[PDB]
DNA sequence: CGCATGCTGCTCTACCTCTCCATGACGGCGACTGCCC
RNA sequence: UUCAAAGCGGAGAGGUA
DNA sequence: GGGCAGTCGCCGTGTACCTCTCCTAGAGCAGCATGCG
């Protein structure tokens, strides 16, 4: 009939972690910040 | 069981060549070792680490 | 239990090859024409004058011979203008044929033919999402046997297809250059303005550039051709030779598509192409009658017997067969010929051995006991050639899906690297005669189950939209079903409804599981886990000396032991006239008589035995039906793997610690737990170029006393006890050097030992075939009879294995408070960390059973009556016996399953009761006396010079890397330096540590060993200059390169180290 | 990148390039440790940090030579740190152009195949590669570490064997 | 002091290549080339006299034997026989000598051209499918363009594009002085013969200096590949091979089946198709035939000896009797199941055995209990020497017919053979160093391992069908360094971590705690006083109190009791200034302002063997 | 009474080509390739 | 004076820990 | 030329032990049993 959408509030971690870690591939998250400053503006635009 | 024996191996040969020859190098520099807490709790205390 | 025949897959496959398999493939090949077509064969493929076997299966099994037939087919030849018509039979083959039990006998040895299960023929959709695009689709449609196809949907709108592995192409040239106007594809589609994108996009094709865009896309590099395409396109999808959906794949599409073709027609058409691009787009377009497809489902999957797989095999020699008659006939101009000297049956022979001897589908039979034997013929493999391989199986595939029920059993599989991909049927499923799995319910009316209306079998898809009930419900009268809520399944889910509203039930609790997991009473109180150990467990069992019945049984155990095939049962109805150690014979009612003869200590696949005892005694009144004689692993009528005997539950002084286990010494004397072993010897008289070989007594540099037990030809006698190294038969070679022969005869390996019980020998000039070049052949056969000691591995139904630690005289074991010393004593740590209830349960009801001489039987999952019905039933069986026997220490309420028991040695009572029964425990083929293996110095490998490996052959123990890393951590250095070169491959050291060690010297330093030499040739000869180099002491002189294959001490280097004298 | 962003502030804080090798690295290394030692522990088991750090050193030691100023270092060659600093403060004592240099993050199969010795690395994975390598550069092997005297069958230089 | 320091590698020349093979005899003509595939001889057993088996090339097949027989006899050394010319000598040189295979047409080494890295389009400047037309004769290349204007040099020509520059060439009307030459051949070999390392470094040098953009890595890879070969003073040019060595005929041996059937090599196979197509093409050549069956025959050489070096790297796989491939040279080095990693890395070994374990109690932690029928195998040399040494027996013969007949004095002198001598006990998942240990031996009765209950959880053993293998140390050093360093009594903490790791785990810790703990109920002769805790236990052994009673000892030491009350209480001030402090588990009398006059604990029998226990076992 | 023909065992050598033998694994890393400025 | 006649490679299937 | 997405091909994927079976096609050449007048 539908499909509903929701939100869920929802950590361990194994082998694939540590070989990932120690042969320093690449994951998919975490934008990191490059510069110092000071203020960080989330700018919520239209 | 094929994942562990795999991540051995390559463990064992990076690191195959470390073996002890000097007794000083004469150096200032380390880390900085503290307690592992997550937050309000502690994990592992300084004592042990 | 309505259980029919529990092996039926192979006789139903046989019965279907035999009928209406062979004729198929024969009758699909055979007008051959030559290019003139003035030649013609026919192969009247109907009557096959099947020639029978000129062995019986005995002969057979005791000649070491194949159990077969021969096929003859009539043909004819026919030569055009001139009237010429000759007639004749000619020979095929030789098939092999399927005894009674569902085997074959192939060269001797009992193999049977796996089933496999494989994925469907039809087309399948799926939804593929790309990193950043939208959802795209794609469809694959496969047959039995051709080139596949596939369509797929871009992010833009487009649909392109793909042949084989060819590049892709849009699905506007293949749909003109089959041969339709634009009309019609635009009438049968249903969204056209979806495929005029396409049309717009890709431009209009004519069906004479269809054709060329078709034919440069499959073959670039040739130039063009109309006729080229025509002809590629009816070789690729439209010739019955090379292309075959197959009665499944018909009825696949039909099924999916909508379509109404003909279930004849077995190839691929016009409307199936336009109907699978039709429902592409609906399912592109959501429009609600679309769905994509899971691949794991049962109702997508097939199962494989023996039939297909010689039917393929037939097939592919009968083209080799074509060729080489095509070849041949047009050799001859004038005619000269007949059929019988046109065919030559050499490549469908070789097929059809390659097959039954040498393929990864046959394999050789499981024999331990009539357990294995049954559950061998009921598995399901999903690998072979034609389904998975081992690298590219994953998590998907050894998973449980919630299709799998009642169909294949959840419990039994391996464990290691092949758990998931084989399987094993379950009790009530059968195959149709498409290859779909089927399972058995009963009809519900409002609420009523009918119990008299025939239960009707339906396959996984079948049983999706109604609401079927578990086989645990309880009724009434057989009747109305009791309660207010009931538990169903509802499209692959768990729900709960009113009892007004379900469909079907199941047939029995038991419908679920295989048939090794029904044996086991108590089951619904223990793991998985430790039942599926318990179920693998039970198949290693060994057949003992005298069987006997479990007294807590759970009801099927008569109907495993009738497949075997080793249970005799009276059709009379009569008198037994005369009984004897290998022949009965019983008298009807005037009826004439009836009789039997019996096996007499016989030897499976892995050297068990296999007798066969009477029951009755003369002149005694026998009903139909009633049990006659029992094989080696059956008490009357029902299987007995194991034995009745007295447990306590308690830790001993260190003797229980970590899975051991502590027994009596009664176990040893009364010959409980004692089997019998038969092996098997054999040597061959050949010839050679400097002359034959000759089987004579008269050996060379041998002595009388070493000639006692031959018969004067060099043959041992029948009865006679031989010990290690002892002759068994003479034989002289003619070596080329007087006397020119050398004594090789062979004689008993090393540790074993028995009786003689078989000598029989064969010869030419008697009738008796023979390998080439061979003159005759001796076979002998040695008994022994095995008991159980220190090392031995025992086991119970429940998981429990253990390996025996000590045998304790019978004063020193526990004592109950009547005098019976106890049998065994199991650790309770072993109990609550691996939720093994159910043994408990069992012991104590086998006490109240001995107790009251009742043998008991119950079946799994009893709960469904009660709330507790186990606890209930054996707290009522001790309490009853308790008052019948009259003794007040049997049962106590404080403690109900615990009893006072004292101290062999002290006589002082422990401080807590105890809890004993009687244990039904098992003896595995995993014995000592087959694992304990040493060595100091034997044969050395040709090429690398290290020691052998292999218990038979003296071999060396490996010292693999990991024990290397272990050693360096240690900081050894001399340990690892003598394992790597004295006691491996340096040639010369080897003989210097030995004299070294036995003269009391010191031993000398090692050189380079072997492997690194082999090592430097098999570079060098690569074209690589390598080399190991001296580097100059003084400034200007230059590195000097050493010869390493070169020794320079010009002293003795034998090939093995040898003791000086 | 996050190895590039720490060097990149610290050259162009601090003056001199070293240091902001050994910071960066630094860095990256306690990250590292810190992040397998809370994945271990998250279960229920201990280790101690000398044998992480041990096998995080092997990863973060190289550097990547960038515009050698004199020596016999071409653009593209993984060398060590210490390497590359004493060279170019042996050549740069006289007055001479130093040489530029990025640290690198390697690898646990990527950094045992970078070894002085190709009789270690053929052993390991990729023999035909290695081997061609090899053969067209001309290269010895000293014979030096594990695995190469067991494999000629001389005594190992730890242990017993270390004198 | 050692033999060699280092080993080195580099390219082969065709003069090494030559000299490992082409020995010399006593005569004026040299041996060793192989000229005909035949393997051996049908009739009898006997190798051919040229061929992959031969004798006068790898050395005579039996020690001190000539081929026709008429020398023998280790008195003839040195010195080569007349009919035939087989040197006479050991038949293990035979593993040594090689010989080579002279080429009728130069090849290329398929390990230069097809590469992840390609050393020869790198040198050559072109991409790898323009090197790999120009061999297997897809194509044609230009050595010279000169006099012409539309070709240049190494470009790509075609059949028809050399045809219509044949229609030109050959009208010699004028402006075509100077043929030019192609050839679609390889010509490789000239195309790298060319080179001229010097000035095309210098060159590249030059033109590094300037520009850079953001591709200039190819040139700097050409400048890496061009200054490895000036420093190595070698010859692009050898990578296309012109001979081939022969290895070792007893590296690729011929072994008889059961039934007398042959079962012969892959390398055999693969020698012989070189061996045939080599001598067809020479014997083409011979005849002068036509050019365009020569350059099929040439490229089927190529692809054989392709082949040969490595199968189906480039091309198609060749199969051989069944549809799997044949094994190549590279196979026998680069797998796992390879000579690097399966003989060099880890082998089999003498004086070893394995058995099944099971349990022994009253065993010490150091100590191993061995079944008798293993002892005698594994130290048979150390039972030779006892028995020569002590009851003189005579010679080795002597004493392995005694150990054979099994004489009551064997036992006898093996147990004091195996007393002293330390033992290796491995496991099969070694995962760390604990799990081989040496123990000492003790001869049981059976054919099963005793192991100490307290090593399981270093092992990870267990007694459901586990197994274990047992070696032995031969020389002094290795028993004096496995008594010193891995006897089991010596092993306590871990490695990983500093925590102990022989503690009793599963059956005595419940003992024990069954042992200490306490019951309200079963408290006969509770409120006993007794002296010291000998007495105790005394009146424990002969029943008079319960196990699990609480009775007042006297005890002067130090205590530790759980759920305690830290402040004294009950004090009474008493006559003459002594003080009785009155615990909850202690009773303490102390004098006025002075020390401690008595002591007295309240606790259970139990406690009291444990601490006893305890004690006992360290004072004494 | 004797004459003509298919079957079986041993020996001897040589190799290339397809309708391609499969189209249910998964990640990483390097080298072509068509397309858009 | 001589030793000396018992060892062999690959592929597939299953099992124990 | 610069810069790509996109794609094709090669590399890698636990240790020790036990049991069973089977192992190259084609062609050429010589000697013994069988149906007929
Ligand atoms: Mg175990
Ligand atoms: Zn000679």
């Amino acid at each position: 009939l539908v499909l509903l959408v929701f939100e869920r509030a929802k950590i361990i971690q194994g082998l694939p972690r540590i070989e990932e870690l120690l042969e320093a591939r690449k994951p998919k998250e975490a934008c990191i910040l490059a510069r110092r400053p000071g203020v960080a503006h989330i700018n919520y635009s239209d | 069981t094929a994942d562990s024996g795999y991540l051995t191996r390559r463990l064992v040969d990076v690191s195959q060549d470390v073996i002890i020859h000097e007794v000083d190098c004469g150096t200032s520099r380390g880390l900085f070792v503290e307690a592992m807490t997550d937050g309000d709790r502690i994990l592992i205390p300084i004592s042990q680490r | 239990f309505h259980l029919p025949d529990l092996v039926a897959i192979q006789r139903n496959s046989f019965r279907w090859f035999l009928e209406e398999g062979l004729i198929e493939e024969l009758e699909s090949f055979s007008p051959i024409t030559d290019y003139t077509g003035k030649l013609e064969l026919h192969f009247l493929g109907k009557q096959y004058k099947l020639k029978r076997p000129k062995y019986d299966v005995d002969e057979a099994k005791r000649r070491d011979g194949t159990y077969s037939v021969q096929m003859y087919v009539p043909t004819r030849l026919i030569n055009k203008e001139t009237g010429e018509i000759k007639e004749q039979e000619v020979f095929i083959g030789d098939l092999p044929l399927m005894t009674d039990r569902g085997t074959f006998i192939i060269n001797g040895a009992e193999r049977v033919i796996v089933n496999q299960i494989v994925r469907s023929p039809g087309v399948y959709y799926k939804s593929e999402r790309d990193k950043n695009g939208r959802l795209t689709h794609n469809a694959s449609l496969i047959p039995n046997r051709g080139a596949w196809l596939k369509f797929e949907t871009d992010k833009n709108g487009l649909v392109w297809v793909r042949i084989d592995k060819t590049r892709k192409l849009s699905a506007q040239v293949l749909l003109k250059a089959l041969g339709l106007s634009d009309n019609e594809i635009y009438d049968k589609l249903r969204h056209p303005e979806y495929y005029q994108k396409t049309i717009d996009k890709e431009g209009q094709f004519s069906e004479d550039e269809a054709l060329m865009e078709l034919y440069r896309k499959l073959r670039p590099g040739e130039p063009p051709t109309v006729s080229g395409g025509q002809q590629l396109l009816e070789s690729r999808f439209f010739d019955p030779k090379r292309y075959d959906l197959g009665r499944v794949g018909r009825y696949k599409l039909n099924k999916k598509l909508g379509l109404n073709v003909a279930d004849t027609v077995r190839t691929l058409t016009s409307e199936d192409i336009l109907a699978a691009i039709d429902y592409l787009i609906n399912l592109e377009l959501d429009l609600g009658g679309c769905e994509v497809d899971d691949i794991d489902h049962l109702g997508n999957r097939r199962v494989r017997s023996v039939g297909e797989l010689l039917q393929n095999q037939v097939r592919v020699g009968l083209n080799r067969l074509e060729r080489i008659i095509r070849e041949r006939m047009t050799v001859s101009d004038s005619d000269s010929l007949s059929p019988a000297s046109l065919v030559n049956p050499k490549p469908l022979v070789a097929a059809i051995k390659e097959f039954f001897g040498s393929s990864q589908l046959s394999q050789f039979m499981d024999q331990t006991n009539p357990l294995a034997e049954l559950t061998h013929k009921r598995r399901l493999s999903a690998l072979g050639p034609g389904g998975l391989t081992r690298e590219r199986a994953g998590f998907a595939v050894r998973d449980i899906h919630p299709s799998h029920y009642g169909r294949i059993c959840p419990i039994e599989t391996p464990e290691g690297p092949n758990a998931g991909l084989i399987g094993s049927l379950a009790t009530h499923a059968r195959v149709n005669d498409y290859g779909f799995i089927e399972t058995p319910f009963w009809r519900v009316e409002e609420g009523r189950v009918r119990k008299d209306l025939a239960p009707v079998y339906m396959t996984a898809d079948q049983e999706d939209d109604l609401r079927v009930a578990p086989g645990d419900v309880a009724t009434d009268d057989a009747g109305y079903i009791l309660g207010t809520t009931i538990p169903v399944r509802y499209r692959q889910d768990f729900t709960t409804t009113t009892p007004e509203r379900v469909d079907y039930v199941a047939l029995s609790p038991v419908q679920i599981i295989s048939v090794a997991t029904s044996l086991i009473p108590f089951l619904e109180h223990d793991d998985a886990n430790r039942a599926l150990m318990g179920s693998n467990m039970q198949r290693q069992a060994v057949p003992l000396l005298r069987p006997e019945r479990p007294l807590v049984g759970t009801g099927l155990e008569p109907q495993a032991a009738r497949d075997s095939g080793m249970v005799i049962t009276s059709p009379v109805d009569g008198t037994i006239s005369y009984v004897d150690a290998t022949h009965i014979e019983v008298t009807a009612d005037t009826g004439e008589k009836y009789g039997y003869a019996l096996q007499k200590y016989q030897r499976s696949n892995q050297d068990t035995c296999l007798n066969q005892r009477p029951i009755v005694f003369e002149g005694d009144r026998v009903q139909r039906g009633q049990v006659i004689a029992d094989g080696s692993a059956t008490e009357k009528g029902e299987l007995a793997l194991g034995q009745n005997i007295l447990v306590a539950y308690m830790p001993w002084e260190g003797y229980n610690y970590e899975d051991a286990i502590l027994i009596s010494e009664r176990l040893v004397y009364d010959d409980v737990y004692t089997s019998i072993h038969i092996e098997k010897f054999e040597i061959e008289a050949r010839q050679t170029k400097l002359g034959p070989e000759e089987i004579t007594r008269e050996i060379p540099n041998v002595g009388e006393d070493a000639l006692r037990q031959l018969d004067e030809n060099g043959i041992i006698r029948v009865g006679a006890w031989v010990e290690s190294g002892d002759i068994l038969v003479g034989k002289v070679t003619p070596k080329g050097e007087a006397r020119d022969v050398r004594d090789n005869s062979l004689r008993v390996p090393n540790g074993e030992k028995g009786r003689v019980v078989d000598v029989r020998l064969f010869t030419r000039e008697q009738g008796d075939e023979l390998p080439p070049g061979a003159n005759m052949v001796v076979r002998v056969y040695v008994a022994q009879k095995r008991k159980i000691q220190v090392g031995d591995k025992m086991a119970g139904r429940h998981g429990n294995k253990g390996i025996i630690s000590r045998i304790l005289p019978c004063e020193d074991m526990p004592y109950l408070p009547d005098g019976t010393p106890l049998d065994i004593v199991l650790n309770p740590l072993g109990v609550p960390s691996r939720m093994n209830v159910g043994q408990v349960f069992e012991c104590m009801l086998g006490w109240a059973g001995q107790l009251l001489d009742a043998r008991f039987k119950v079946t799994p999952f009893d709960e469904m009556y009660g709330a507790e019905a186990s606890r209930l039933t054996v707290n009522a069986k001790l309490s009853e016996a308790r008052e019948q026997t009259g003794q007040p220490w049997v049962f106590s309420d404080d403690e109900p399953g615990k009893i006072q028991v004292y101290d062999g040695r002290t006589g002082e009572p422990f401080d807590r009761p105890v809890t004993v029964g009687r244990a039904y425990m098992l003896k595995l083929v995993h014995l000592v006396d087959d694992k304990i293996h040493a060595r100091s110095t034997g044969p050395y490998s040709l090429v690398t010079q290290q020691p052998l490996g292999g218990k038979a052959q003296q071999g060396g123990q490996r010292f693999g890397e990991m024990e290397v890393w272990a050693l360096e951590a240690y900081g050894a250095a001399y340990i690892l330096q003598e394992l790597l070169t004295v006691k491996s491959d340096d040639m010369q050291g080897r003989n210097e540590a030995l004299n070294a060690i036995v003269k009391g010297k010191a031993i000398p330093r090692p050189g380079t060993p072997e492997s690194f030499k082999v090592l430097m040739r098999e570079l060098q000869s690569l074209c690589l200059d390598i080399a190991v180099y001296k580097a100059s002491t003084e400034d200007y002189e230059e590195d000097k390169e050493v010869d390493l294959m070169a020794d320079v001490n010009q002293r003795r280097t034998p090939s093995r180290p040898t003791y000086e004298s | 990148d996050l190895l590039e962003i720490y060097y990149d502030y610290f050259r162009e804080q601090l003056g001199e390039d070293y240091e902001a090798a050994l910071e960066s690295l630094r860095r990256v290394q306690a990250l590292l440790v810190n992040e397998v030692q809370s994945v271990y522990q998250s279960q229920g088991i201990d280790i101690s940090d000398k044998h992480i750090e041990v096998i995080v050193r092997q990863m973060t030691s190289k550097v990547r030579i960038d515009d050698g100023g004199d020596t016999i270092m071409l653009p593209g060659e993984l060398h060590e740190l210490r390497e590359v600093y004493n060279s170019n403060n042996t050549m740069a004592l006289t007055g001479m152009a130093p040489a530029q240099f990025t640290p690198v993050l390697l690898g646990i199969t990527k950094a045992s195949l970078n070894t002085n010795s190709f009789i270690s690395a053929a052993s390991f994975q990729e023999t035909t590669r290695v081997l061609t390598e090899a053969a067209i550069e001309g290269k010895s092997d000293w014979l030096r570490g594990l695995k190469e005297n067991v494999i000629i069958g001389r005594l190992i230089p730890a242990g017993t064997g270390f004198k | 002091e050692q033999r060699f320091d280092y080993v080195k590698i580099a390219l082969a020349s065709p003069e090494r290549i030559r000299q490992w093979g082409e020995r010399t005899l006593p005569n004026g003509q040299v041996v060793g080339e192989v000229t005909k595939p035949e393997t051996i001889n049908y009739r009898t057993l006997k190798p051919e006299m040229d061929g992959l088996f031969c004798e006068k090339i790898f050395g005579p097949a039996k020690d001190w034997e000539c081929h026709c027989g008429k020398y023998k006899r280790v008195r003839h050394r040195g010195i080569v026989c007349e009919r035939c010319g087989v040197e006479v000598t050991e038949s293990r040189v035979r593993r040594h000598r090689m010989g080579f295979i002279k080429l009728a047409a130069p090849v290329a080494h398929v390990w230069y051209l097809k590469g992840i890295p390609s050393y020869i389009a790198i040198l050559l400047d072109m991409p790898l499918r323009d090197v790999e037309q120009i061999v297997y004769f897809n194509s044609y290349v230009v050595l010279n363009p000169g006099n012409h204007s539309e070709l240049q040099y190494k470009q790509l020509l075609n059949e028809d594009q050399w045809m219509e520059i044949e229609d030109q060439i050959y009208a010699e009307e004028s402006d075509l002085e100077g043929i030019e030459v192609g050839i679609g051949a390889e010509a490789l070999q000239q195309l790298l013969q060319d080179l001229n390392l010097n000035e095309e470094s210098e060159k590249l040098r030059q033109e590094i200096a300037e520009s850079k953009g953001q591709k200039r890595a190819k040139l700097i890879k050409r400048l890496r590949v061009i200054d490895n070969f000036i420093g190595t003073e070698s010859r692009p040019e050898w990578m296309v091979l012109n001979v081939i060595p022969v290895i070792p005929p007893d590296l690729r041996p011929m072994v008889q089946l059961d039934g007398g059937r042959f079962a012969t090599s892959d390398l055999n196979d693969l020698y012989r198709r070189v061996i045939n197509r080599n001598n067809r093409l020479a014997r083409l050549q011979e005849i002068l035939a036509p050019e365009i069956i020569v350059r099929n025959e040439k490229r089927m050489l190529q692809e054989a000896v392709d082949a040969l070096i490595d199968n189906g790297r480039r091309g198609r796989t060749v199969v051989g009797a069944n549809n799997r491939p044949l094994k190549s040279l590279s196979d026998i080095i680069e797998g796992k199941q390879g000579r690097f990693r399966q003989n060099l890395l880890g082998k089999r070994v003498d004086y070893s055995g394995r058995s099944v374990i099971v349990v022994g109690p009253n065993l010490k932690i150091h100590q191993c209990g061995l079944p008798r029928e293993m002892a005698i195998e594994l130290f048979q040399p150390f039972v030779i020497h006892r028995l020569i040494k002590n009851h003189s027996i005579n010679n080795i013969k002597q004493a392995k017919k005694l150990i054979q007949k099994n004489d009551p004095l064997i036992w006898d002198v093996l147990e004091e053979v195996i007393e002293g001598h330390p033992v290796m006990l491995n496991r099969a998942p070694t995962l760390h160093r604990l799990g081989i240990q040496a123990f000492e031996p003790i001869l049981v009765e059976g054919r099963a391992i005793q192991l100490h209950p307290l090593v399981c959880p270093a092992f990870n053993a267990d007694f459901d069908g586990d197994q274990m293998a047992v070696h032995v140390p031969l020389s002094i050093e290795a028993q004096a360094e496995a008594r010193m360093l891995m006897l089991a009594s010596g092993n306590i903490l871990s490695p990983a971590t500093g925590q102990p790791i022989v503690t009793p785990s599963q059956d005595m810790v419940l003992g024990c705690y069954y042992l200490t703990a306490e019951n309200p109920g079963a408290q006969k002769g509770a409120g006993r006083y007794f002296a010291n805790l000998e007495d105790a236990i005394r009146a424990f052994e002969q029943g008079s109190v319960d196990l699990h009673a609480w009775v007042w000892v006297r005890f002067d030491g130090e205590v530790e009791s759980e759920g305690e009350s830290d402040e004294p209480e009950s004090v009474v001030a008493a006559d003459d200034g002594t003080v009785t402090k009155t615990y909850r588990f202690r009773r303490i009398r102390e004098t006025e302002d002075g020390q401690r006059l008595s002591q007295y604990v309240k606790t259970t029998p139990g406690r009291i063997l444990f601490n006893n226990t305890v004690q006992t076992a360290l004072i004494h």
